[PDB]
């Protein structure tokens, strides 16, 4: 063949993960399911800025630390958008045809992670200042 | 037995160590060899 | 022309034996190129001690 | 069985006119000026020529005797120079001051300074190889004692060499008693490792222990008697651990707690001599026979029982592994390469286990607080450590080229590792890469933060704290051992993982070494460049017969040097350059490990105590707020402790300050080598045999360029002896002077 | 007086290094005993920088603001000795090196397999090889004269172009 | 013809063999009959088993079911391999032996292309071909 | 790819086509004799410019050159 | 103040435009 018979790959409990999140799922539109990543990665991002910053003991570290969260995401949904223009040409059309083979949704994909990667991001600052 | 000491690192050693051996006494012998007196 | 069994020089300045001192070992006798295979005291690069050379490339140092 | 070939090749001096007379290509005379490097590099090479894996054998068993006795002309060597050129009787008189010195220097041109004013009546070259704290725990306190164990290891010089002949020039034995290896371990357990620290034990007892227990007294070592004495009077040795009053009789009675006063379980350290108590390794070595000895009535021979080693690796196989080791036992017995490797892993890997349990439980007396020594057999063994490591590696490989076999080793464990080698090899690339992020990258932010001014966002102890909370656990739970689960121990393994401090004269012997972030952050370091040393090393043994790249690595070698510039390039493809790449990183990897030790030791743990109680340590407690940068590092280790090298000028140290120059010279040398090719390098040699053939006197044997391995080879090899000879001059023009 | 130097027999500079030699190792040699094996290391050591100085105090030797004798190679016959008589000395040497490997090469090339008599130095041709070696300021003055010294430039082999 | 499928050696490993190339661009394979059931190092790690066969194994590239064939011929005395390169990711279908003989050997019929009438040092100057598209090793 | 030309001073001695690792070289008929054979580059795509050919051939000075040209998937030997 | 002001604009964002701009031309095939 080309791959591996171990006794672990292709195990059933960790397919449930791998064929269920919003990257590998089935139904869900190209603008939606990077709501669902961008939702996620947004959210655990302002994590590190608040209480690992420059001034984390101040009025003034949550919501300055939360600035660099959605400023770090600016520069992912740039970094998106350039592996847009670079990987899909035309979106040239390939073997699946997926959101990640060929593109066809790409700036919906890009348009997506930047919703949740603003929202989750300022939730956390409304979690973490307040509440 | 002699054809081995005429190869090369047996007499790269022993003439290295003769022609150490001369500078060696000499300086032992006639210390601070410095001017051609 | 050149027999077997004598001293050469190389013009053949492409090579690493050029301008030196080559005993012959024979000639082909029949029409293919290059026939003169001269036989070195000094071995190349990649240790070979014989080449193929022309009867223009070849001289009667003798 | 024991089965012999009866003189195969006689003694004859004719062969040694002929170098190259193993092989074939080499027996016919050279042509060019290579063949004296392609001569020296494969004349113990055994299996590049010879195809027999019986006659390859036997002149491997040959050959060790020969090793076997150079060890024993230069053990011989230290015996010798201590008994004359040594102030060895004068320092068992005083321990404390006088410095362990021997290789005496001629008084010639200059190095006549090399003898200093040591102490004692004597003038030498101050040693720190320990021979003195060894002879004295072994029991020596005349000279002549010295003299006659140099005779009587030159008479066993001899008779390891001529054992050498002996067996393959006068009596080879054969390939079916060679792989007898069950029998072998047998004996190898039983006679050389059980009676090993049985005899020892017949030794310490009988001769070490009087002797020791009196100096520590120290009535004389003129009055201490000889010790042979100890056996002939029966009241002289039972006047001090008055058991032998009593005899053998409770030893053969089963009531073994009599000899609760010579073997015992002190556990400590000797408070006077600073070294671990004589009477524990005596029960040590006593303990270590019983185990070694029922260890080695384990394995089959020709009386029916015991474990046969084909029989035990069948049946262990499990779902995870398919085959397991079926047929791992057939390899170790079809491949001296396999062995050396496996043999040099755990060989190496042994000595720096040595070099950890030397420094913080001190087994010789005054080697403790001489700070002289006492580092200097940690970084020698951690030094040869890594060398053997990188020798496991090379066999390794050079098993795969040439002797593994996919015919026999079908679905078993070289099969399924070899299957998967680039999930190992990635998994490695990534932890590698994470280690050095969060390792290395620690101390660029802990530079930068130093830096600009903003010491609460380095990473320190009073800033953001990495706290090594599992080395301090497990350093709490072994000090707090003797009396919960080592109850017979009276102090602890250590006085390293906790306690108090305990001094000899007036230097402390050893301390509890605390953890504290500057050791977390540097002891993943340590654990970055081992793991790619690994790396190296393991990716050459593992693609070493092929890769995507090359199909056929297996059928160029072992030792070639590239493929050519196809495929893009692919200089470096071999194993040997993989063995190559890797001896730099373990100069990487120990040059650390040693620079983590001898500065962790002089800030925080050796030292002058007052008679107060206190200690102040040598470079003063500077390792916690200093280690954490490079800049640190710089300053208050490598230029701050090189102040006694460079100043070494017209001292007894000034052959020191000459090698820290004068291995600076050569390691620079060896750049030469690296940076540069062969191309280069031999087109200068057809300008210069021009002009050696331009006045009529040309050599015969044409001159070329070296080999790219050996270019590579010899790139190396001054390399480490330019990097380890600075670390060498360093370690000892620091450690002699405020030590 | 060439360099800006005193002939150091009355410079107060070269004299400044013997007290400071001498005081080091009195002080080593003080608390020794003077029937010691070392102490006659110290007695002899400071002799032997005795006879050094009283070497150079009499040869004529420039010493400078320092103490350390300046060696003047442009060369006049009074700094002769300095180089000059120690560059004769390695030259007429160093021919003897030079024509010996010189004088064999030419003696084993000129027989059947000189690339053996590489590895095995052939006494029956080094110490021949010597023996013309030895008149070597003379033998290469009448080989060059003859020309069999050097070769012709298509006899020496010539890299391309 | 390739005969896809032909039934590959018993062979369950790998990690090190025919990735995302294989399903983008061009991979390849190698056809032969084993006379034996004897094992051999592959190019990925090493077994497979030589079948009764129809032995068939989609290897990585060129390089190595050349350098198999190589080690079958020694190892084994097997000279009826056939290497192919894919249809359609593929380019060209039977790439060895191109003759049906082996082309290290002599036959007729075949096509001197790249070969240059000269000798090296013959060949023109790189001075003398300045701003002129002919290559300067070419006829 | 790269380019691979062969000499007219080839002495049909075969070594350098048991050397190609990607079988780039083949044999064939000379008439200059008619008995004779020369090396050619049918298939110089495939050439990787591991220059094993040009250490086979034994002539003081090759018969086959090897001049590395533009670079390609199959050149770089990329299993990927 | 431009000190305040410029160097971001020229150590990041201006960085930001270029670099993403010669990326872009270095992968586009006609
Ligand atoms: C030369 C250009 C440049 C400039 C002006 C800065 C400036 C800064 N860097 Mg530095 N940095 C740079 C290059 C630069 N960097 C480079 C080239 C490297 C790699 C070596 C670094 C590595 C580095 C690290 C590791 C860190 C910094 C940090 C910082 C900040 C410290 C003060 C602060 O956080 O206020 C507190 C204020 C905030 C955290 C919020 C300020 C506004 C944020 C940045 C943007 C808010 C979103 C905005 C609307 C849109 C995104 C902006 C983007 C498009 C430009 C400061 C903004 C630290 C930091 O805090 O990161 C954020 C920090 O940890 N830098
Ligand atoms: C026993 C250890 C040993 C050591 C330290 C050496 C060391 C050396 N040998 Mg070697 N060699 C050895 C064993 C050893 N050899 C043996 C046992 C033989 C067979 C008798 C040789 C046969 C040999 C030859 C033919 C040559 C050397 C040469 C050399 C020298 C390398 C070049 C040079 O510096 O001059 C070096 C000193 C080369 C040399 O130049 O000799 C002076 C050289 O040409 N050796
Ligand atoms: C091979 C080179 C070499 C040469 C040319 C010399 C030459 C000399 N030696 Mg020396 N020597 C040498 C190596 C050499 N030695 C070695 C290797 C040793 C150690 C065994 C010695 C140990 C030695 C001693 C103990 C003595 C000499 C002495 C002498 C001198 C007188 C010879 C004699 O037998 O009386 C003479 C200048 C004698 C001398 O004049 O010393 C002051 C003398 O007493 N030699
Ligand atoms: C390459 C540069 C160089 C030069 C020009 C010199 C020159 C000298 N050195 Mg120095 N030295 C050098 C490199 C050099 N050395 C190196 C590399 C070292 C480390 C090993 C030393 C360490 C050193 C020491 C310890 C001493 C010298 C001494 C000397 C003096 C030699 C006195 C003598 O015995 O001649 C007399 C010459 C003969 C009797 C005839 C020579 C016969 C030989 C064997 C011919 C060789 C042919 C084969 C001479 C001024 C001595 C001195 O007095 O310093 C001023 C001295 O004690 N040197
Ligand atoms: C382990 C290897 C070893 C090494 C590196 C040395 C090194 C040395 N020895 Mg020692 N020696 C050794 C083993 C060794 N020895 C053994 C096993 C014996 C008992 C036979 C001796 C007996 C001995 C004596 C009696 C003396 C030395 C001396 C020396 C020093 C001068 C060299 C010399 O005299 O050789 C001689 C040169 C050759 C054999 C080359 C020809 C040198 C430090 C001398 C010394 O220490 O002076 C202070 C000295 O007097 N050695
Ligand atoms: C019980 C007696 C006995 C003792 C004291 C030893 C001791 C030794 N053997 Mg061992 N050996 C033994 C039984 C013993 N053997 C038996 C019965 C066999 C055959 C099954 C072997 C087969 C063997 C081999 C093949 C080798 C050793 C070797 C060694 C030496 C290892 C070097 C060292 O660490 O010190 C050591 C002297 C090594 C050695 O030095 O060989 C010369 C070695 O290569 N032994
Ligand atoms: C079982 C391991 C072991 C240990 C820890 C010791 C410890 C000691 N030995 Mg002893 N010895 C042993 C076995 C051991 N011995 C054996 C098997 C022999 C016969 C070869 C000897 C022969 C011997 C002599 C002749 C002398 C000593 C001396 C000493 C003391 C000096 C320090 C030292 O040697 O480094 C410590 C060494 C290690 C930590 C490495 C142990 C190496 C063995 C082979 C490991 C065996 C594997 C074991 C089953 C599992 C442990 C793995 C790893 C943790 C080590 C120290 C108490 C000297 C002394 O008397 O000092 C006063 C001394 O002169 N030993
Ligand atoms: C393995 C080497 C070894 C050797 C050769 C000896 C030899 C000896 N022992 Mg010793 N002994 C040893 C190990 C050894 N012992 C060990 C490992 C222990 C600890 C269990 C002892 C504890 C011991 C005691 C208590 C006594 C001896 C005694 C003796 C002597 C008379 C025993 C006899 O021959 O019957 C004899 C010289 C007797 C003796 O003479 O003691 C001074 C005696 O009383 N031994
Ligand atoms: C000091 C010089 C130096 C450095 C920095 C490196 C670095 C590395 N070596 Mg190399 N190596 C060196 C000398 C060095 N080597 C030499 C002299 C040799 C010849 C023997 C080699 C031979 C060698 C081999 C054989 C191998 C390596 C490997 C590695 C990598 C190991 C994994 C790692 O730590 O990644 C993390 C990277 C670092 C720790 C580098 C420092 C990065 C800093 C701390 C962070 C960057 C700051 C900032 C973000 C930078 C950008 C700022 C800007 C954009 C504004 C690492 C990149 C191995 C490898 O590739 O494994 C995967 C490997 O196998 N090296
Ligand atoms: C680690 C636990 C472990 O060793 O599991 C044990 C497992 C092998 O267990 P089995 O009982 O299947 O194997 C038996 C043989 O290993 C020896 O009898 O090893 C593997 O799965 C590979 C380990 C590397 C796995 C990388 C993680």
């Amino acid at each position: 063949i080309g791959h591996l018979s171990t006794p672990i790959s292709n195990s059933s409990a960790v397919n449930g993960l791998l064929a269920n999140l919003p990257a590998y799922r089935k139904g869900l539109t190209p603008r939606l399911r990077g709501l669902e990543i961008g939702m996620a990665h947004g959210y655990f991002l302002t994590g590190p800025f608040v209480e690992l910053g420059p001034l984390r003991n101040t009025d003034g570290g949550i919501l300055y630390g939360s600035l660099s969260a959605v400023g770090l995401v600016v520069i992912l949904t740039a970094c998106l958008a350039l592996y847009g223009k670079a990987n899909f040409s035309g979106s040239s059309k390939s073997k699946d045809a997926t959101l990640w083979e060929s593109g066809e949704g790409w700036s919906d994909f890009v348009s997506g992670w930047l919703i949740g990667g603003a929202g989750s991001v300022g939730f956390a600052y409304l979690l973490l200042q307040y509440i | 037995f002699s054809k081995y000491l005429s190869t090369a690192p047996v007499i790269g050693t022993l003439t290295a160590f003769f022609l150490a051996g001369l500078l060696i006494e000499i300086n032992r012998f006639n210390p601070d060899l410095l001017v051609y007196p | 022309m050149v027999q077997r069994g004598s001293k050469v020089r190389i013009l053949r300045k492409e090579s690493y034996w050029y301008q030196e001192i080559g005993t012959v070992a024979s000639i082909d006798q029949s029409g293919i190129k290059y026939p003169v295979i001269v036989r070195f005291e000094k071995v190349n690069y990649s240790n070979v001690n014989s080449n193929n050379f022309s009867l223009d490339e070849v001289v009667e140092v003798e | 069985k024991i089965v012999i070939d009866k003189d195969p090749v006689s003694t004859s001096f004719d062969k040694w006119a002929v170098p190259g007379h193993f092989s074939r290509t080499l027996a016919k005379g050279p042509k060019t000026t290579t063949w004296i490097w392609n001569l020296h590099a494969d004349v113990h090479d055994f299996d590049s020529y010879t195809s027999d894996l019986e006659e390859v054998s036997r002149k491997i068993f040959s050959a060790h005797f020969g090793h076997l006795a150079v060890v024993f002309i230069w053990l011989s060597g230290a015996y010798f120079h201590g008994a004359r050129f040594s102030n060895y009787e004068a320092w068992l008189s005083n321990p404390t001051t006088i410095k362990p010195s021997a290789q005496v220097v001629w008084p010639i041109v200059g190095q006549e300074i090399l003898n200093g004013d040591v102490g004692g009546g004597f003038q030498g070259i101050q040693i720190t190889s320990g021979l003195f704290q060894m002879w004295r725990a072994s029991g020596i306190t005349t000279e002549l004692q010295l003299y006659v164990t140099a005779i009587g290891a030159l008479v066993m010089a001899a008779l390891m060499l001529f054992a050498g002949w002996f067996h393959y020039h006068k009596a080879a034995p054969k390939l079916e008693w060679f792989q007898n290896a069950e029998s072998m371990m047998n004996h190898h357990l039983g006679g050389l490792f059980g009676l090993g620290s049985l005899s020892w034990a017949g030794h310490q007892i009988h001769v070490s222990l009087p002797v020791n227990k009196l100096l520590d007294s120290g009535v004389s070592p003129q009055e201490i008697p000889l010790p042979h004495e100890f056996i002939l009077n029966k009241d002289l040795i039972a006047q001090l651990y008055p058991s032998f009053g009593q005899g053998l009789t409770p030893f053969f009675t089963l009531n073994w707690n009599e000899y609760s006063d010579f073997l015992t379980f002190k556990g400590g350290l000797n408070p006077v001599t600073g070294g671990l108590w004589l009477s524990d390794s005596a029960h040590h070595h006593l303990a270590i026979a019983v185990l070694f000895i029922v260890a080695g009535h384990m394995y089959r021979t020709n009386w029916g029982i015991g474990h046969s080693m084909k029989e035990m690796y069948d049946s262990h196989k499990g779902p995870f592994t398919g085959e397991g080791h079926k047929g791992v036992y057939e390899i170790f017995t079809n491949s001296w390469h396999a062995q050396l490797s496996l043999n040099l892993a755990l060989f190496g890997s042994l000595s720096i286990i040595v070099a950890h349990h030397m420094y913080s439980m001190p087994p010789y007396p005054y080697l403790a607080t001489d700070y002289a020594t006492s580092l200097c057999l940690f970084t020698h063994h951690v030094w040869i450590g890594g060398f053997l490591i990188v020798g496991a590696g090379a066999h390794a490989a050079i098993f795969m080229v040439r002797d593994y076999d996919p015919a026999q080793n079908y679905n078993n464990l070289v099969d399924r590792v070899l299957r998967h080698r680039d999930a190992i090899i990635s998994h490695l690339n990534w932890v590698c890469i994470f280690l050095g992020f969060h390792s290395f990258g620690l101390y660029i932010h802990n530079d930068t933060m130093r830096a600009l001014g903003r010491p609460q966002d380095m990473f320190s102890d009073a800033a953001i704290q990495l706290q090594p909370v599992f080395a301090q656990w497990v350093q709490g739970v072994n000090s707090a051992a003797a009396g919960n689960t080592a109850p017979n121990a009276l102090a602890n393994a250590s006085y390293a993982f906790g306690g108090d401090i305990v001094s000899v004269g007036g230097k402390v012997a050893m301390m509890p070494i605390s953890l504290g972030t500057a050791d977390f952050l540097v002891h993943h370091i340590h654990a970055f460049t081992i793991h790619v040393t690994v790396l190296i090393l393991l990716k050459g043994v593992l693609f070493a017969r092929n890769s995507r790249l090359i199909p056929d690595k297996a059928n160029l070698g072992f030792r070639f040097p590239c493929d050519g510039p196809g495929r893009g390039g692919t200089c470096q493809v071999s194993a040997w350059d993989h063995v190559f790449l890797g001896l730099f990183w373990m100069y990487n990897s120990l040059s650390v490990v040693l620079f983590h030790f001898s500065w962790k030791m002089q800030s925080d743990v050796w030292g002058n105590v007052t008679a107060d109680g206190a200690v102040s340590h040598i470079t003063g407690n500077n390792f916690a707020q200093g280690a954490i940068t490079i800049n640190g590092w710089l300053r208050d280790f490598l230029w701050a402790q090189a102040s006694q090298v460079i100043q070494s000028y017209g001292s007894a140290l000034s052959a020191y300050g000459l090698m820290f120059l004068g291995a600076h010279f050569i390691w620079a040398f060896s750049l030469m080598f690296l940076f540069s090719g062969r191309g280069y390098w031999q087109e200068l040699i057809e300008s210069i045999v021009w002009a050696h053939n331009k006045l009529k006197f040309a050599p015969s044997i044409q001159p070329r360029a070296l080999s790219i391995t050996q270019g590579r080879a010899v790139g190396v090899a001054h390399y480490l002896l330019g990097g380890i000879a600075t670390t060498w001059s360093f370690f000892h023009a620091r450690i002699i002077s405020v030590g | 007086d060439v360099a800006g130097l005193i002939p150091c027999s009355q410079s107060d500079a070269f004299e400044r290094r013997l007290k400071n030699t001498t005081q080091r190792l009195e002080n080593r040699l003080k608390k020794y005993e003077p029937g010691s094996a070392p102490a006659e290391a110290l007695q002899k050591q400071i002799d032997k920088t005795q006879q050094r100085f009283d070497k150079y105090r009499n040869s004529g030797l420039l010493c400078g603001a320092d103490g350390l004798p300046h060696l003047i190679t442009d060369g006049r016959w009074s700094h002769a000795g300095e180089f000059t008589i120690p560059g004769l000395l390695f030259l007429y040497i160093a021919g003897f090196i030079g024509w010996s490997g010189r004088s064999y090469l030419q003696a084993v090339a000129a027989s059947d397999n000189s690339t053996e008599k590489e590895i095995i130095i052939d006494i029956p041709v080094a110490l021949q090889s010597v023996s013309k070696g030895f008149v070597w300021p003379l033998a290469a003055l009448q080989e060059f004269s003859s020309g069999k010294l050097t070769a012709r430039d298509e006899e020496i082999t010539i890299s391309p172009r | 013809t390739l005969n896809l499928n032909a039934p590959t050696p018993i062979f369950g490993g790998s990690t090190g063999g025919l990735l995302r190339k294989a399903e983008v661009e061009e991979f390849y394979s190698i056809t032969w009959t084993g006379k034996s059931e004897t094992v051999f190092e592959l190019p990925t790690g090493g077994a497979a088993i030589m079948r009764a066969g129809e032995n068939l194994l989609r290897l990585a590239r060129k390089e190595q079911c050349i350098a198999l064939g190589a080690q079958l011929k020694d190892k084994f005395k097997i000279t009826d391999y056939k290497i192919y390169r894919v249809y359609p990711s593929g380019e060209v279908q039977f790439l060895h032996p191109k003759d049906g003989v082996f082309p290290e050997k002599v036959n007729p019929g075949r096509v001197a292309v790249g070969s240059n009438k000269r000798r090296i040092g013959q060949n023109p100057d790189p001075a003398k071909l300045k701003f002129k598209g002919q290559e300067t090793f070419d006829s | 790819a790269h380019t691979v030309k062969i000499y007219d001073t080839c002495i049909g001695c075969t070594q350098c086509v048991r050397a190609c690792p990607t079988d780039v070289l083949e044999m064939v008929p000379w008439d200059g004799c008619r008995a004779n054979q020369i090396a050619s580059a049918p298939r110089t795509e495939d050439c990787v410019g591991c220059k094993r050919c040009e250490s086979a051939c034994p002539t003081d000075f090759l018969s086959i050159r090897v001049y590395l040209g533009a670079e390609t998937t199959r050149s770089m030997g990329l299993g990927y | 103040n431009l000190p305040s002001i410029l160097v971001p604009m020229v150590g990041i964002v201006l960085p930001a435009i270029v670099m993403a701009l010669l990326f872009v031309y270095i992968e586009t095939d006609e």
